């Protein structure tokens, strides 16, 4: 839910073409009278209670509890048998296929997510060869996150960017009272 | 495949063009370079003769300060004042009460 | 450094020595306190009245015959009252106490 | 490392870009945000509805 | 630990396994049917704004944070050291007046401290003073106190240091008397109070410019200076690791108030 | 869908636009400030922070620029800045009343003066206050020479400081 | 006007900061308010207790309902079901009733029906870990 802002609109009782008049003789025929031609109970007015307005629900809901939950993604793609940690991402080969094939031989599962320490720094070679991986793929020291921690069936993690997860969690661990906000300079902020 | 590399920060402190119709005057103004320079040093800002004040903002200071400061003799003069008429006030109602 | 206009080397213009910071009755070493929470409790000093140096003769004679009630059997003078416990508030109105006695002794 | 917050990185409307209130509200925020950059038909729409919440929030409802 | 194993004796955690948590959320009753609705909800102060507001700074979590480190005496206790560890938060608005020290408990409490609050009690100072604490009081004003407790921002901010502005005259006697250990008032009656304090508090009052911390101690804060170390008017380029100050004569006149 | 530039300038995009944008650098500053003139009216308070009446509190506080209603036929002379005012008003002044709207017309006066500077007689319509304003200038050419246009309030005034500086420039 | 300085020591005192680190050491047990260390090395207790980011034995109390005064114990870790019977028999002397106590297995907690506060945490205090 955390960006989708949908645009689905409608009209009122006073928004779709039309109305400002008694629509027909309110007493003469048998029928009903109204207050309108353009009111939402005939056959073209409006959709009297309808999505109004293109609305957002963004939630920025408790973020050290949301790190101790994405650590929690991640020790359960831990214990699962999936959290494949790898020393470095370089590639060997540079066809897709040695990487299909050598992970149908690992056994690793039917979906990959590997993810390095720099985006700068990810080697060429692997990320060539991924840009053909129709089902796997590689990302950035700050992807790691909830959707992507179920995306693959499992994540293959560099080793230093392991670290650097962990010293993230490790300053998600035990953060003080904030009373300033810590996108500026701190006592020892990086 | 892989994704674009996620949001960096921005090239340092941008000064706006002053001939951009659509800047908000809360980033282009006189203490808004100054913020600038105080996110980017003097590394990437100006000369730092924005930091200090106007002549002209120095004597409206002084009147600021003349018409908004006294002198802790003045008050104390003033609360002698206080006391004594407060003392006197008192000596006059017990007399009247004793009266 | 940097010295205001109205500094306290102009505010306090007389005194410029650090040592009048804190520079500078009731004995120390003679007397004995107690406090102790009994909620409720009841803080009490107690000293040696006959040992009593620091009062006159007639002063610890007056000491000994109006504080009778306070003078123990073992010839101790204590005092005890109420309000709270601890440092500044439960022990000296304890020793004030002893020393309005010793006022109120002499005169 | 607290650079920028997801409170920014969402691609959508400048208009509800994370103040979420109620559809009033919703309103409220369109008008004092962009409502110098309508054309005419969406400012009398804007007011139009306006006023009608600020007459639906305190006027008639099952709770009072 | 049998969770992580017991865990493993499922298959592979998926999107289709993420259940929100049993009293998530009450059930979201459409006002209708056969049970719930039929009907559908219808049925068939003078001055309090100009009141002062201190913050009351429990000295027993003073030395709570003595004890827990979260400010160490080998420097002086100011108002940055009061809010910089997070021990005791202070709130700029409401139209308040600042940090002053608690008055219950001082059973139990070794430390040596310099503690500049707005006001404390004569209890709190003889409290200081035990152990030999250096007790002062100024003002804090409103724009000088919020520029000093979140010192992080305004050294950031880009204009020049603000000189804080003497107190109000109903402030100014609490100030111009020594009796409170204040900061504005005859740095010699300050030893006649002391002493007499010491007399009220039955305390041996030691020679305290003979410890080894009296030049620490020694830090009485200059009027009109928010940063303890720092120079009035100056800029702090937090970048450069640098500071900016002004030279220029009138300049430095109105920056010597 | 929203227009992109705003509509608050959308005169001011125009001034910028075509041929009309090919007009003096000078032009655009004189129809670029905005300075006020003093009022009418509107007595200008003391300066900008004073104490609370009945709160004592040392608040900020400005004054409010009263609109001059100026009336067409008012332009076609050298009037003051002066003029009348549309508003309303109470019975006796008393706000707990039935109010009703009210207006304030000026007391104008048909004068003549003798410029030397255009060195003729012009005879139109003045305040008093117009004819103080002129006696504290000393003379209708150094009120012309003295006061800004956006201080004259006057298309005819205005008029005839063009002709005062295009005569003394030429 | 402008001159470049080097004195920016003040500025590293002016600094706060936010990465709490754990108490210097005080040299006797209690603290002077009283705080403590967790000792070394840990009780061979299968109840097993965390401390706070701020250091301290981790009790709360809880307030809700109007008269509802309840408390527990938030980071319990192990076989805690024998943290709650240890908790009823503390108790059992305590008010004589069986504890009224819950669990949380998948959050990890022990909570205990009533303020049973300050001698809940002497008896973490006195288990040491
Ligand atoms: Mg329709
Ligand atoms: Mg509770």
């Amino acid at each position: 839910n955390f960006k989708r802002i949908s645009y689905a609109k409608t009209k009122t009782r006073a928004e779709v073409r039309g109305g400002g008049r008694k629509p027909w003789p309110q007493k003469g025929t048998g029928r009903a009278r109204h207050g309108s031609i353009r009111s939402p109970l005939w056959r073209g007015g409006g959709v009297a209670h309808g999505p109004r307005g293109p609305t957002s629900y963004y939630y920025m809901l408790p973020m050290k509890v949301r790190a101790l939950g994405l650590k929690v993604a991640l020790t359960v793609k831990l214990a699962q048998d999936d959290l494949h940690i790898m020393d470095s991402l370089e590639l060997p080969t540079g066809d897709p296929q040695y990487l299909t094939e050598l992970a149908h031989y690992r056994r690793w599962g039917d979906s990959v997510l590997l993810v390095d320490l720099t985006h700068e720094e990810m080697p060429q070679s692997i990320v060539e060869a991924t840009s053909r991986l129709k089902t796997f793929n590689l990302i950035p020291a700050v992807g790691l996150n909830v959707h992507s921690m179920l995306k693959h069936q499992t994540l293959v993690l560099t080793l230093p960017t392991v670290a650097f997860l962990e010293d993230k969690l490790l300053w998600q661990d035990s953060r003080y009272r904030p009373l300033y906000p810590f996108s500026l300079p701190y006592s020892d902020f990086p | 495949y892989r994704a674009r590399p996620p949001p960096r920060r921005r090239p340092g402190p941008r000064w706006p063009d002053p001939e951009d119709l659509l800047t908000p005057r809360w980033q282009l103004g006189p203490r808004y370079a100054a913020k600038q320079f105080a996110r980017y040093g003097a590394a990437s800002g100006v000369v730092p003769g924005s930091l200090w004040p106007s002549p002209e903002q120095l004597r409206e200071l002084e009147a600021e300060e003349r018409e908004w400061y006294p002198s802790l003799a003045t008050m104390q003069e003033s609360l002698r004042v206080k006391q004594l008429a407060e003392e006197q006030k008192r000596r006059e109602r017990e007399q009247h009460i004793a009266e | 450094e940097f010295k205001s206009i109205y500094s306290l080397d102009k505010l306090y213009p007389e005194s410029q020595g650090s040592d009048t910071a804190w520079r500078v009755d009731i004995p120390l070493d003679r007397l004995t306190i107690s406090y102790c929470r009994s909620v409720n409790s009841k803080a009490e000093v107690r000293f040696h009245l006959a040992t009593a140096e620091w009062i006159a003769e007639p002063v610890r004679q007056k000491i000994a015959i109006t504080h009778k009630n306070k003078i123990n059997r073992l010839g101790e003078l204590i005092l005890t009252s109420e309000s709270s416990r601890y440092q500044f508030r439960n022990l000296a109105d304890c020793l004030q106490k002893i020393r309005d006695m010793i006022t109120e002794a002499s005169q | 490392n607290f650079e920028k917050h997801p409170k920014e990185l969402i691609r959508g409307p400048i208009w509800l870009r994370g103040w979420k209130g109620n559809e009033l509200q919703r309103c409220i925020r369109k008008r004092k945000m962009v409502g110098s950059r309508m054309f005419a038909d969406d400012l009398h729409n804007l007011n139009k509805r306006i006023r009608y919440l600020y007459k639906h929030f305190n006027r008639h409802g099952k709770f009072r | 630990a049998r969770a992580l194993d017991l865990l493993r004796g499922l298959p592979r955690v998926s999107l289709a396994n993420l259940k929100p948590n049993p009293g998530s959320k009450k059930p979201e009753r459409r006002p209708r049917g056969r049970r719930r609705g039929r009907k559908c909800g219808r049925g068939h102060n003078e001055g309090h704004s100009f009141r002062r507001q201190y913050k009351p700074l429990s000295l027993n979590r003073l030395q709570y944070l003595i004890d827990l480190g979260r400010v160490d005496p080998s420097q002086p206790i100011d108002l940055t050291q009061l809010v910089n560890g997070r021990g005791v938060t202070i709130q700029p608005l409401k139209r308040d007046y600042g940090v002053q020290l608690v008055e219950e408990g001082a059973d139990t409490f070794t430390a040596k401290v310099n503690i500049e609050v707005q006001l404390a009690s004569e209890l709190a100072i003889a409290a200081i003073e035990k152990n030999g604490g250096v007790v002062t009081t100024a003002f804090y004003d409103p724009r000088s106190l919020d520029i000093v407790c979140k010192p992080v921002p305004f050294f950031l901010r880009g204009q020049p240091i603000p000189k804080r502005m003497l107190p109000p005259e109903e402030l100014v006697p609490y100030y111009t008397d020594a009796k409170n250990r204040g900061y504005l008032a005859d740095p010699a009656k300050f030893p006649e109070a002391r002493l007499e304090l010491a007399r009220k508090y039955g305390y041996i009052l030691p020679d305290i410019t003979k410890d080894e911390l009296f030049k620490m101690l020694c830090t009485r804060k200059d009027p009109r200076q928010i940063f303890f170390g720092l120079a009035p008017g100056w800029v702090v380029n937090m970048a450069d690791k640098k500071i900016l100050k002004p030279t220029d004569e009138n300049l430095l006149k109105y920056y010597t108030s | 869908p929203l227009h992109k530039y705003p509509v608050w300038l959308w005169k001011r995009l125009q001034l910028r636009e075509g041929i009309c944008s090919r007009l003096p650098g000078h032009y655009l500053r004189s129809l670029e400030e905005e300075r006020t003139p003093t009022p009418v009216h509107y007595r200008p308070h003391g300066a900008k922070f004073k104490i609370n009446p009945k709160n004592g509190q040392r608040e900020r506080v400005e004054d409010v620029p009263i609109p001059i209603y100026f009336p067409p036929e008012s332009q076609r002379g050298l009037w003051g800045g002066e003029g009348w005012i549309l508003g309303q008003i109470y019975a006796n002044n008393d706000k707990l009343s039935k109010r009703l709207k009210k207006v304030w017309k000026p007391q104008l006066f048909e004068r003549e003066f003798y410029s030397e500077i255009l060195d003729k007689k012009f005879t139109v319509t003045v305040t008093m206050r117009t004819l103080d304003l002129i006696d504290e200038a000393y003379g209708l050419d150094f009120y012309i020479l003295k006061t800004p246009k956006e201080d004259l309030c006057s298309k005819f005034g205005m008029d005839l400081k063009r002709g005062m500086l295009l005569r003394l420039a030429r | 006007f402008v001159e470049s300085v080097d004195e920016y020591q003040f500025v590293e005192r002016l600094l706060p900061a936010t990465r709490i680190p754990d108490p210097p050491k005080h040299e006797h047990y209690p603290t002077p308010s009283g705080w403590q260390p967790p000792r070394d090395p840990p009780p061979n207790l299968p109840y097993f207790v965390r401390r706070s980011r701020m250091h301290n034995i981790p009790v709360y109390k809880d307030i809700t309902h109007g008269n509802r005064q309840m408390t527990v114990i938030r980071k319990v870790e192990g076989d805690i079901w024998a943290l709650q019977k240890d908790v009823e028999d503390f108790l059992s002397p305590l008010l004589g009733k069986t504890p009224v106590t819950q669990v949380n297995e998948v959050t990890g907690t022990l909570r205990i029906k009533g303020y049973f506060d300050q001698e809940l945490k002497a008896w973490l205090l006195e288990k040491g870990f």
